[PDB]
């Protein structure tokens, strides 16, 4: 039930001076690579990569640590074991509560403005409040696919575990015209569509 | 290159917040150690359901990279880094219903450094309750990020705007929505 922390080493307007200390675990077909970075306001100068084995100056700033921790045989051991021990333990500890995550998306298909069913308008399908990210929005007309005319958003992320998406198509709509939004997503067996009816 | 990225973040500098530790999975906080209260805080309920930490991993880093600030002030002969204005967007969680509740989502993005003012306007006025607000998010360009949450019914003779103060900001930014 515990999460587990490795030690950053020891080095070696307002007035104001930041450091930051990240320790990444990097999970890929059931491989762990471990990057500890220095950085000094926003200058990563120093750091350690589980592929490189050793400490590496990312500028010139690094350059004394990257010499000094590389001298200690301790320092260089205790890093290398990180992949297989900390970043292992807690991918392990993460089942369907954070590997597994699934929420299902909202969709509302909803035209952009009020007006007659003949001039330019936006066709807006608001998918809100999913997780993963990764999500297929496509836009049909009258059981045709529109590939072109379609002013996405960039995947917007919410903060909350939650994402969201708005997938306009430019439409000139005739009456009786059935526009359709295909969502593909991975807490979904079946695609989830909603059907817009010109009027 | 990866499936999943499993991150600890730690910053520490010299003005307010003096000090933040959290751990972030695929860019999303999971948990954080309050320095001030000394106990881990999780984003989810089920997450302290499941899981535990140990605050004093927290705080020991915290300890350690005060200690590389110090070192590296030095180092850098005083190297203050130039303020980055932040990028601020305001939008709905959910889809606008006249009448249906909703929350406002205030993004404060690409600034540096982590020192910021982020205050909610309903109609001219300042609203304290109903709000809620992340942590100094640590992007991945070194530079930070932010969201401000406001519970508010949606309503025609209503204005929001999203008040924020940085050091690289001549004057206060007023975002806007309807
Ligand atoms: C930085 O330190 C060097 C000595 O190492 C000095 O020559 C230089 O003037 C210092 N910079 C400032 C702005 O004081
Ligand atoms: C934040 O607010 C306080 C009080 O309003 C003020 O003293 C401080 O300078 C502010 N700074 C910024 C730019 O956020």
């Amino acid at each position: 039930q515990a999460f587990w922390i490795d030690l950053f080493e020891t080095i070696g307007s307002p007035e104001n001076y930041l450091f930051q200390g990240r320790q990444e675990c990097y999970a890929f077909n059931g491989t762990q690579r471990f990057l500890e970075r220095y950085i000094y306001n926003r200058e990563e100068f120093v750091r350690f990569d589980s592929d490189v084995g050793e400490f590496r100056a990312v500028t010139e700033l690094g350059r004394p640590d990257e010499e000094y921790w590389n001298s200690q045989k301790d320092i260089l051991e205790e890093e290398r074991a990180v992949p297989d021990r900390m970043c292992r333990h807690n991918y392990e500890l993460g089942g369907p509560m954070t590997l597994q995550r699934r929420v299902q998306p909202r969709v509302n298909v909803s035209p952009s403005k009020k007006g007659p069913l003949q001039h330019h308008n936006l066709l807006v399908c608001h998918v809100t409040d999913f997780y993963p990210g990764s999500i297929q929005v496509r836009w049909f007309l009258n059981g045709q696919e529109e590939t072109a005319g379609v002013v996405s958003t960039n995947l917007i992320r919410n903060g909350d575990w939650t994402f969201q998406i708005l997938v306009m198509l430019e439409m000139t709509p005739q009456q009786g015209d059935v526009y359709t939004c295909q969502v593909e997503h991975t807490s979904l067996d079946s695609p989830v569509t909603v059907e817009w009816k010109a009027q | 290159k990866a499936d999943h990225v499993s991150t600890y973040a730690a910053f520490v500098q010299t003005h307010r917040p003096t000090g933040e530790f959290m751990f972030e999975f695929d860019e999303d906080e999971m948990f954080y150690v309050d320095l001030d209260k000394k106990e881990t805080v999780w984003h989810l309920e089920e997450f302290g359901q499941a899981f535990s930490f140990e605050a004093q991993g927290g705080l020991a880093n915290i300890a350690i990279l005060n200690n590389n600030l110090n070192t590296l002030i030095q180092r850098s002969n005083h190297t203050q880094a130039t303020n980055d204005p932040p990028e601020v967007t305001v939008f709905p969680k959910e889809p606008v219903e006249l009448g249906q509740p909703n929350t406002l989502i205030c993004h404060i993005d690409k600034f540096f450094p982590p020192v910021l003012n982020v205050t909610w306007l309903c109609n001219g006025e300042l609203v304290t309750e109903g709000v809620a607000e992340s942590l100094f998010l640590p992007r991945t360009d070194y530079s930070f990020h932010k969201f401000h949450y406001l519970t508010f019914v949606p309503s025609a003779e209503d204005f929001y705007d999203c008040r924020v103060e940085h050091w690289g900001l001549d004057q206060p930014l007023l975002k806007h929505w309807e």
